[PDB]
Parts: structure tokens; sequence; C-alpha cells
């Protein structure tokens, strides 16, 4: 996802632990907390970007296509996020 | 899709390629500029042959021409470009014994001409004579194949990773006819004949046969002697030349492969008791380093290995009597070993005339 | 032993070659050096078990009460079993 | 030399069966002469004549000429209490062997000699029913399914037991190899023991992948594949090789067009054709290209809506004819104009 | 008696990673039918 | 043998099939929530009897966090051998490497739901 | 170099890297790892770089050395050829066109290399170049793809 | 001896990166006030 927003996601989660116990569609909307409430109690369309808008990948990808390149990042982003939290080990391998 | 379903846009794109080439033919290292047209017509074509659900006689007989413009061309890319065309529609669809005929002989006739892209082209041929009926290829490219440069060489190069079965399924039975022929009569020129035995000699070698090759060239080599040997002319001298000739050959065909002469031997000997070709055998397997063991006996039609262990007891005793007389005289066909254990097993039986002889 | 964990379960049939309502109880188990396993049963069979692949090689059917005992010699040639019928 | 200066054709046909579409044309059906309305369980085609064999729930049990005009009847006869649940012919084809559901009788119909021999005792068995039962490619061997995870071999001449195989849990099917030397059997928790005849002894035990318990078994003529349905409605393929070394083998394809459980497997005597069938559905009928492992696309013709629920299929020695028979009591017949022999 | 399958385009994967790319980008056409002969070839 | 030792409460062949005979009769209830994202949600919620997870994912530490989950919420959980036959059980078409059995009111599976939860801490002793 | 042992020398470098911080540090950074060669041999110039690899201020020489020392090996493990320039495309690949084009003929020139990987690496070149350096690796590449290189 | 034990379970803590991020955005705000003034004051010499 890139250094800057991956430190923004354990800065919002507050540890890197506290980041691992969460669910890929909840990582999505980290960013987006207030307009997922706004939509909540309003019953309107839920917000579908979060923090990982400011991602590489996501910046690249072309307007049209920006909501689905945010859940696909979002679901192998905890595929990383666990395997650090919780893996001995450190090396890119997995990442790549 | 546009392309396989209106032949129109696919005629504009062969037209197309043929009209640079030709432009781009006469002015000399000009083999770069047509790189990406040629990857172009390299994609679309083979990509459309994989698009179509049938591929039918239209496509072929336009295509055609284009492929023949391809291989006699001397651009190393547009050749690469009709090669990979060739292979897909050999994978695709299948072909009539003619056309697989005619494809494989201007594949074969225009091989030497950039010899930079031999390699490919004899496994393209492979391909060709794969994903096809076995018999579709005939005589005439024969002798093209065989002159080509260092033949055996490229194909053992190629055995080291991929099967190279199919070639040698096709060229072995022309080779042993040719060794036929050269061995009584004229050819092209002597060396012709030299450079058959010589590829063959190099088979033997060289590459490992698979795929039971090996039942194949011992059952040819033995059928065909037999049959030039029942000639109605006696050309005892012919048959002479025919002997020598084969001696090596038989001789390193059972040194690297040890059973299969031997398992050949046996199933041919039911036809040969039938018919009263007898001597012919005695003579085939008199020429091998072993294979002697497998004599017919003088008064009756059973073998000389079987008659040593066969139930019915009197009668064996001509066998170690024959084996006696094979002890007296030069044994040529007959080895040490089968000796040693045959009398070796004999001594200790029941009947005691066996065990005095 | 030198792990804890249970390589194979043999599953005893409750009558000898039939179902009944009635539990099968193992009363008594001896192992071999071989590999063979002997199980006698509250059905009132002897029945002889491969240890390698977990599957019966052989049942012998000799009471038709409980077969509760059983006792293997030291020289594993012999040994001796005891039904309920005494 | 060159073909575009003469009249001709390019493309011709191939000697192994085409993938992608099959060439069907469907004839008259087999039970034409003789209508009924209960369920087919069973329908077969003799191993050396032009004979199939029908029968059902209804009692009867009746041999029919394959012709696929009319399909005249040869002779039919009528059991007194006995709901045919399978029946098939013997090896050699001279005998008809027949059971029926929670009955022990086991009806052995002698042709040539003209007997009907009722088996009822079989001396060293306890089975109170026989309802599934198998014959060795060979015509050496009959093996019979039981309870509590037997399985009983019993020659075929004789009819008397040789002896018994125990395996973990019920037995779901079982089949014999095709050079007959070993028993497959599927367990009931999913795992399959693959036994040898003359010594009755386990060879190995494999496990099929994401099978909770089996339903079917077969396995090809020329010993090269190994086929074991599951109760999702997915068939795995499998090398001969692997099922015999590996504790756990790794499938060629999982054919997971069927989606409820496949209750029948049948493979072509040429082995290009692997026919997957489900009971519970109607239309779950489909015809596999071995080689490729993939299904035909043009089978099941679901606007007719004939097939509904299939019980059986089998194919003609030469693969000729396809047959099938559902619960309506109609046993459909298609011809494949690949094959030109009966 | 056995039954092989021999290759096919399709299930290649690098053939079709190549033939999905642009035609600009793409190499020259001898590697790719070098590529695409050795992939057709029964592999021992 | 050759299992990743993380995957401490191993649940064995007899046990495996009770476990996934219940997940197949509970999908016919409406009452299984399927896939890792999908279990964890319900953990956090609340709502889950117990969790079964594959003890085949080639990174075994991609499902850990379940387990941490779970002894806060004090949740029994097993894991299986085999990725496919949870696919299977759970009627999926994909390999599933984790499924959550979740709370219905009144539902006909409570005797033997109780049951498995019985038999799954006997492995924890 | 010349006139004091080896163990001095790499003293001298160590007390160097710590006094100087900014941007200054890149020739700095570059001659430590020519002299590794040169002193060592290839697994003293990988010691080198493991521990350099994290100070940020680089140059795009201090990877170009690096992959040039892994081709005069003799092993050429073709995997640390890409994993070398994965990590020079991460710095400099907003605005070097060369170090893109060095690439992509590495995966078709190498004998090791996988050729259909180029459709990846260009369609990935598109995308983080910026600006001017874009058009420029689009006539590279096509002056590439004819033989004028 | 318990600082010779977690030290072994440490260079895994992230207090450091969650504490310089935080920084990285206080400094940017620190940039502009301060800009702004630089242009301010000397915009009264060369405004261009």
């Amino acid at each position: 996802v890139g250094e800057l927003v991956g430190a923004r996601l354990i800065a919002h989660a507050g540890s890197l632990l506290n980041l691992a116990k969460h669910a890929a569609s909840t990582v999505q909307i980290l960013g987006a907390e207030k307009a997922l409430f706004r939509a909540l109690k309003s019953r309107r369309d839920t917000p579908k970007y979060g923090l990982i808008y400011h991602a590489s990948l996501v910046g690249q990808t072309s307007p049209k296509h920006k909501g689905k390149i945010s859940r696909m990042l979002a679901a192998k982003t905890v595929l990383a996020i666990r395997y650090d939290a919780f893996g001995e080990d450190s090396s890119s391998a997995m990442g790549v | 899709t546009h392309c396989y379903k209106d032949l129109g846009f696919m005629d504009f794109i062969c037209s197309l390629v043929t009209k640079s080439v030709k432009v781009f033919a006469e002015y000399p290292g000009s083999s770069a500029q047509l790189r990406v047209l040629l990857a172009f017509y390299a994609s679309t074509i083979v990509s459309a042959l994989v698009a179509a659900e049938d591929v039918s006689d239209n496509i072929i007989a336009k295509l055609f021409p284009y492929i023949q413009k391809g291989l006699k061309s001397s651009l190393p890319d547009y050749r690469a470009a009709t090669y990979m065309i060739i292979c897909q529609i050999s994978v695709k669809v299948t072909m009539e014994n003619t056309f697989v005929n005619s494809l494989a002989s201007q594949i074969i006739k225009t091989l030497t001409k950039i010899p930079s892209l031999i390699k490919d082209g004899l496994s393209c041929l492979i391909v060709l004579l794969q994903r096809q009926k076995p018999e579709s290829l005939g005589k005439k490219p024969f002798p093209h194949l065989c002159n080509v440069p260092d033949l055996i060489t490229i194909l053992h190069g190629i055995s080291e990773t991929y099967d190279v079965s199919p070639l040698l399924h096709y060229m072995l039975p022309h080779l042993v006819v040719s060794i036929i022929h050269h061995v009584t009569g004229e050819e092209t020129e002597g060396m012709d004949g030299q450079i058959y035995k010589r590829h063959l000699e190099a088979i033997l070698t060289k590459i490992s046969l698979k795929n039971n090759l090996d039942h194949l060239l011992a059952s040819l080599l033995f059928e065909e002697y037999i049959s030039y040997s029942s000639q109605e002319e006696m050309d005892s001298n012919k048959v002479s030349l025919l002997n020598e000739q084969f001696l090596p050959l038989i001789r390193l065909l059972e040194s690297k492969y040890p059973r299969t002469l031997d398992v050949v031997l046996e199933e041919h000997l039911k036809e040969i008791a039938d018919l009263k070709k007898q001597e012919l055998f005695h003579q085939f397997v008199s020429l091998s380093t072993s294979g002697g063991k497998y004599q017919f006996l003088a008064d009756s039609d059973t073998s000389l290995m079987l008659s040593l262990n066969h139930p019915l007891a009197p009668v064996r005793i001509l066998a170690m009597n024959h084996l006696k007389k094979i002890m007296k005289t030069s044994k040529e066909g007959v080895d040490e070993s089968f000796i040693k254990e045959a009398v070796l097993a004999r001594l200790g039986d029941d009947n005691i005339d066996v065990v005095l002889s | 032993v030198k792990s804890g964990s249970a390589v194979h379960k043999m599953i005893v049939d409750r009558q000898y070659m039939g179902v009944s309502k009635r539990k099968c109880i193992v009363w008594g188990v001896a192992f071999l050096s071989d590999g063979t396993i002997i199980s006698v049963d509250s059905a009132g069979k002897v029945q002889f078990w491969d240890s390698a692949t977990g599957t019966l090689v052989k049942s012998h059917l000799i009471a038709n009460a409980d077969v509760q005992s059983i006792a293997v010699a030291d020289q594993e040639d012999s040994f001796v079993v005891g039904t309920a019928e005494g | 030399d060159d073909l575009l200066q003469r009249t001709g054709n390019f493309i011709s046909t191939s000697t192994s069966l085409p993938r992608g579409i099959l060439k069907m044309k469907n004839c008259q059906h087999a039970n034409a002469e003789r209508p009924t309305v209960a369920r087919i369980s069973s329908v077969q085609f003799h191993p050396g004549a032009q004979i199939v064999m029908v029968a059902g729930l209804d009692n009867a049990v009746s041999l029919f000429q394959v012709d696929g005009k009319t399909n005249p009847k040869i002779q039919s006869i009528y059991l007194e209490r006995f709901p045919i649940f399978k029946a098939c012919f013997s090896a050699n084809g001279e005998e008809v062997l027949a059971t029926s559901t929670h009955s022990k009788v086991l009806y052995v119909y002698d042709m040539l000699a003209g007997k009907l021999i009722p088996v009822h005792q079989v001396r060293g068995l306890k089975e109170k029913i026989v309802r599934s039962f198998e014959v060795s490619p060979d015509g050496s061997f009959l093996l019979i399914n039981g309870i509590a995870g037997y399985l009983h071999l019993l020659a075929m001449k004789t009819k008397e037991l040789i002896g018994s195989m125990k395996i973990n849990g019920r037995v779901a099917a079982s089949t014999f190899s095709s050079d007959s030397k070993k028993v497959y059997a599927s367990s009931g928790d999913g795992e399959v023991y693959v036994w040898d005849v003359n010594s009755r002894k386990c060879l190995n035990r494999f496990v099929d992948e994401g099978s909770l318990y089996g339903l079917s078994i077969a396995t090809s003529r020329n010993g090269q594949y190994v086929a074991c349905g599951s109760n999702c409605g997915v068939v795995n393929i499998y090398n001969q090789d692997s099922c015999l070394q590996e504790t756990n083998p790794k499938p060629i394809k999982a054919i997971m067009n069927l989606v409820t459980g496949v209750t029948s497997l049948t493979f072509n005597p040429t082995t290009e054709i692997l026919a997957i069938a489900s009971e519970k559905m109607k239309e779950a009928v489909r015809l596999v290209h071995l080689p490729s492992c993939t299904v035909f696309s043009n089978f099941p013709v679901i606007k007719n809506k004939n097939i509904s629920h299939v019980h059986t299929m089998d194919f003609s020695p030469r693969s000729g004819y396809f047959a099938l028979g559902n619960e309506k009591g109609k046993a459909l017949m298609y011809r494949l104009h690949h094959y030109s022999d009966f | 008696n056995e039954l092989v399958q021999l290759p096919l385009t399709e299930n290649i994967p690098a053939i079709s990673e190549l033939l999905h790319t642009p035609a600009h980008v793409l190499p020259s056409a001898a590697f790719l039918c070098s590529m695409f002969v050795n992939s057709l070839l029964l592999s021992k | 043998a050759d299992v990743n030792p993380k995957a401490y409460p191993l649940a064995d062949a007899h046990l495996t099939k009770k476990l996934l005979d219940l997940v197949q009769q509970s999908c016919n209830y409406k009452q299984l929530r399927k896939g890792a994202n999908e279990a964890t949600k319900t953990l956090n919620r609340g709502i889950s009897e117990f969790i079964v997870m594959a003890a085949d994912a080639e990174p075994l530490e991609i499902i850990l966090h379940l387990p941490l989950l779970c002894e806060d919420k004090n949740v029994p959980y097993v894991f299986v051998r085999s990725k496919q036959a949870l696919g299977r059980a759970c009627g999926v078409s994909r390999p599933v490497i984790a499924c959550s059995v979740t709370i219905k009111e009144g539902s006909q599976l409570k005797q033997q739901i109780q049951s498995i939860q019985q038999s799954i801490e006997r492995l924890l002793v | 170099e010349g006139a004091k042992s080896q163990e001095d020398t790499e003293a001298v470098f160590k007390k160097a890297l710590l006094a100087v911080i900014g941007a200054d540090s890149v020739t700095l950074k570059n001659k430590y790892l020519d002299w590794a060669y040169r002193s060592g041999g290839y697994k003293k110039a990988r010691a080198v770089f493991k521990s350099l690899q994290e100070s940020r201020p680089f140059s795009v020489d201090f990877f170009r050395k690096m992959i040039q020392f892994e081709k005069e090996q003799e092993s050429c493990n073709m995997a640390n050829i890409r994993e070398y320039y994965e990590r020079a495309l991460r710095e400099f690949g907003s605005a070097d066109s060369d170090l893109w084009m060095d690439y992509m003929k590495e995966e078709l020139n190498h004998p090791l290399g996988r050729p259909e990987n180029c459709g990846q690496i260009y369609w990935r070149a598109m995308k983080m170049l910026q600006g001017e350096s874009a058009e420029a690796f689009v006539a590279k590449h096509a002056m590439h793809q004819t033989g004028h290189l | 001896l318990s600082r010779y034990r977690l030290k072994f379970s440490a260079d895994k803590v992230d207090t450091m990166i969650v504490q310089a991020i935080s920084l990285l955005d206080d400094l940017d705000k620190e940039l502009n006030n301060y800009i702004m003034r630089c242009r301010e004051w000397y915009g009264w010499h060369f405004p261009e």
C-alpha cells in the first residue's frame, strides 16, 4: 500500500496488533468514519474509499474502477497485516 | 473476433504483411523495421485460430497461399510467424493426408535457406507429425530430410529435453529400405547410401529409443532381411554383402538394448516354421552375437531353447546332442553364458539319459 | 507413546458379522511383537488385528457369552483366554 | 505440391472422439414393446449379442432385441413379490443375476440350460438381506456388500463363500479392478480402501479430497482412470497408480458441473466417455470426454424435458449405443455416430 | 491402451500471457516461435 | 502428520466427521457464516457458537487472529486438516479456511450444537 | 587503501558515514561498495549492501553497481537480479526512464530471463512515470523496437 | 534480568511509528505558517 498510507492506518488503529484484529471491510473504510455513520443513520449508501484513497494503486486506476480496486486492495491487504503481526520472520516475499 | 468471423479483414492483414515485406526486401540490413508488424501478424492469426469454434475449410484455403509465401521467404521473423501458424493449424483441426504430405514437403524442402532457424523447423515438423495420422507422410521428402547438415546432432539436442519419437518413427522404416537399396543397386550417389547408414548408426548410438521403437527397428530389420533373402534370384555375393553390412547394426542393437531382438525372434518362430525358411533364419541368427539359441532343430520345427526344457523327455537328448555339436563346431550365433546355464541346469534333472548327455 | 497421539481408532462390530443395539465391550487387549493385536469382545469372539494398516485380519467365535480375560506367555507362541461360561 | 490449382478438401474426420460437441440421434425406446409406469432399476447391454435387459420396480425382467426401429421383445419374466433392485448379466453373459429390496434370496436365470435357480441359503453368510452386489470382469468372482462394513467374496460358478473383508464404517459402494485382482471399497466417511482378491489384505488406504461420504465408484477397462463420486456432486478422477501408492492423491480434474449427489458412474468401453448422474434432481446427467476431462456441452437438452430422474446408464460393448433409464418407466436409447459398430 | 493428453494452447499460462500483451511491446517473432513450438511439444 | 504445530486444537478423523456433519446441517437452516472475513465479524458481534478453521492454509498466520478473539469472548474453536473438506461441507465451490456457526434462537440444532461444544472443550483438557 | 591495512580502511569509511548525514553521503556510499568488492569478494559486497540498503539517501549508481557485481559472478541468480531492480524502482521509479528501460532489456537479453514479464513491466512503467519522463520512455522503447536502440 | 528478556522481543514495537506520523503532520503546519510570513515581509521589497 505504501509507506505513508500504511503508517496512517496503524496511527488510526493505535497499534499493529489492534489493526490485526480488524476484518477486511473495516480496513477499507477506516478513514471514512464520518460518511459511514451519516449514511447508516439516514439509510443512505455507505462510503467505499476510506484512507485507502491515497494508496498508489487506487490513485492510478480510473475513477470508474476506483470502487473495485478499493475492496480488492483492502482484502489482500489484511493478509499482509495478519502475517506481519503474527509471523516471526521478516521478509517481503509474500507481500510482493 | 472480427478477424476470424470476417475473411476480408484476414486477407487484408496477410496482403499488408506480404506487401510490406516485399517493399523492405530490397534494402540490406532492414530486418529490424519489420519486427513489430510481424509480431502483430504473429499474434492475431494464431489467436484467431484459437478463437474459432470450428475452423472451416475456407480459413485453411485462404491461409495456405500466405503460408507458402512465408515458407519461401528469407526473413527470419516471417518464417517464424509461418511456423507458429502451421503449428496452431495442425493442433486444432484434423487434416487430409494429401495436405499434410504437401505441408511437410514444403517444410522439409526449404529448411536450409536460413541456417539459424533449422532447429525450430525440425521441431515444428515433430508437432506436425504428432497431432496427425501416423501414415500421413510419404516417401518423397525422405532424401531432402537426410541431406540436411548435422541432422542427428540437432535431433539429439532436441532429445535432451523433448520427445523426438514421431520423427524417428517415420524416418527409420525408410532408412532400412534405403540401406537395402544401397547395398544391392545404385542410388543418386554412393555417398547417399553411406549417409543413410551413418544416420542410422548415429541414431542407434546417440539418441535413446523410447516408446517401443526398439521392437519396431528389430522387427523391420528381421522382416526386410528375410524378404530380400527370399527373392527369386540367388544373389549369393549380394547376400554376403548384405550380411557384412548388417553385422555391426544388429550387433550394436543387441548390445545397447538386450531383450528386444530375443522377443522379436520369439514372435516369428511360428511363421518361419510354417514355411520352408529355416536356413535363412539360421543365417540371420548367426549374424548376431547372441541369438543362435533360437536355432531350429535339424529334424523338427522347434527352437533349441524351447527344446531344452519342454516336458517330453526323449527328444531333449537330441537338443544336448545338437548342443554338443554346437560345442565342436565354430559357434557364431550363440554365446558362452547360455551354454553354461543350460548345461548346469540340465545336470540336475530327473531323466538319467539327460544326465548322461 | 513418543508423541501421545492416537494413530488409529479401530471399530469393533457389536455382533459377529452383524449389528445389534447392545454395545460391544473390549474386555482385554494383548499386543504381540510382530504387530498383531489380539482382542476379546463381549459378543464372545477373539479378533486378530493389524497395527500397520488398522484393519481386521481374522476373527474367531468361541463362546456364546462374554470372553473376559487375555494372557500371553513371554515366548509369543501361545496364549490363553477365559470366557464367562467358565 | 499445391492444392489450389486443383479442387479438393482440406479437413477430414479424426479417429479419436472429437471434444466439445457430441453427435447424437435419439432412437426408439428400449422398452417400447413393453410399456410400464414403474421406476426402471436396471438397464444393461449383453456383452456378445444385440440384447438389452430392462428391469425395474415392476417385478418383470425383460430381454429385448436391440434394433434401432422397433426393438422387438424376446422374452419377459414376472417374479411373484420380487421388486428388482439390481439385475445384471454375468461376465460371460450366459446367465442373469438379480436381487430385490430387502429380500434374502438371489435369483439366477441360466439361459443356456433354461433353469431359474433361487439361491436362498448361502452357507457361512450371516447377512439378512442381499441388495447390493458386483461381478468381476473375468467372471470368476462375485462380491456382496453387507453390514458393519463387511465385503463378502463368492465364486461365480458355485456360489459358495470364499472369505470376508471388514472395513471401518459402512460400505457405500464398491467395484472390481480391470485386471480383477483388486477390490476398491468406498467407506461412509469419505475414505477409500484397496483390497487384494486372492489374499484378503488391505494394500493401501487413500482419502478422497473434500468428500464427506461417497456414493459411487468406477474403474476403466484399460486401467488408467478411477472415478469417485461424493455427496456435493463433485466427481474426482485419479490415475490408478496414484491411488495405490499415495495416502493423499491429487486428482487430474474435479468435475464440478453436477450440483447434487452423484449416484451412478459408467465408463465407456473405449475409455473416451464418462457418464455422471444424480437421481435427486431432474436432468442431472452429464457426459465427460475423458482424455480432455471436459464435459460435452450439447447432450442434455433441457427444453425437451424427457430425461427426468436418472437411475441407470449403460454402454454397448463397442460403444455404438447409449442407454438410460428414468423413474417413469422409459429406457431411453441414443446412438453415437462416431462409433459405427454395436 | 494408454491415453495421453497432448498440451493445448489455452491451457499453457505463459503462452496466454504472451498473447494478451499489446503488439508493439511484444518481442521479436522468432523468440515467440521458439517458446510456442517448445510449449507445444510433449515434455519427458 | 506434517501438520503445523500452531494448530493446537486439532480434531482427529472421528471428531472431524461430526464437526463437518453439523456444519452441513447448519447451512440448511441458514445458521452458517462462511469465510475468514465473515467469521471475524460474528466474533465482534458475539453471535458465534464456535469457529472451525482449516490447518492447511499455506501461511498459517493469516487466520491466527481468530484464536485471540476467541479467548476474549470464550468461544470454542478447532482446526481441521483440509480446507477442501471444509469448503464442500459449507456448500461452496471454493476452498474455505474458516467458518462460523451462529446463534439462532429456537433452532433445532440446539442439542447437537451443545454436544459439539462439550467435545471441543475436552480437547483443551 | 594504498598504504594501510584493510581494517583501517573500513574504520575510515564507518567514521565518514557517521559524520556526513545529508545529501553528501551519496558519493560516500558509492565508493564504500566499490571498495568492498575490491578489498573483499562478492560476499563482502553483500554484507556492505545489506547494511546500507536502508540509509535512505541513495543514487541509482548504488544499485547499478550491485547489479553489475551480480552479473560478473558465475551464479547469476536471476531472482536476486529482480530483487535489486525492485528496490531501485521503488526509490527512483517516478522520475527515471532509463532505469525502467534497463529493467526491460534484462528480462529479454539475459538467458535466464522471462520475457513474458515484458508485458507487465511496460504496463507498470506507464503509471509510475510522471510528466515528461512518461514521453521519453515511450520514444526510447519505440526506438528499442527498431534496431537503432 | 527482566530487561534482558523483553529486549529480545523488541524492534517490533510500534510506538515510534505512531509518534513519528503525528509529528510529521505538525511540522507541515509549521512550514506553512513561516513561509507565509517570509513571502509577506519580503513582498514589500520584491513582489514579483
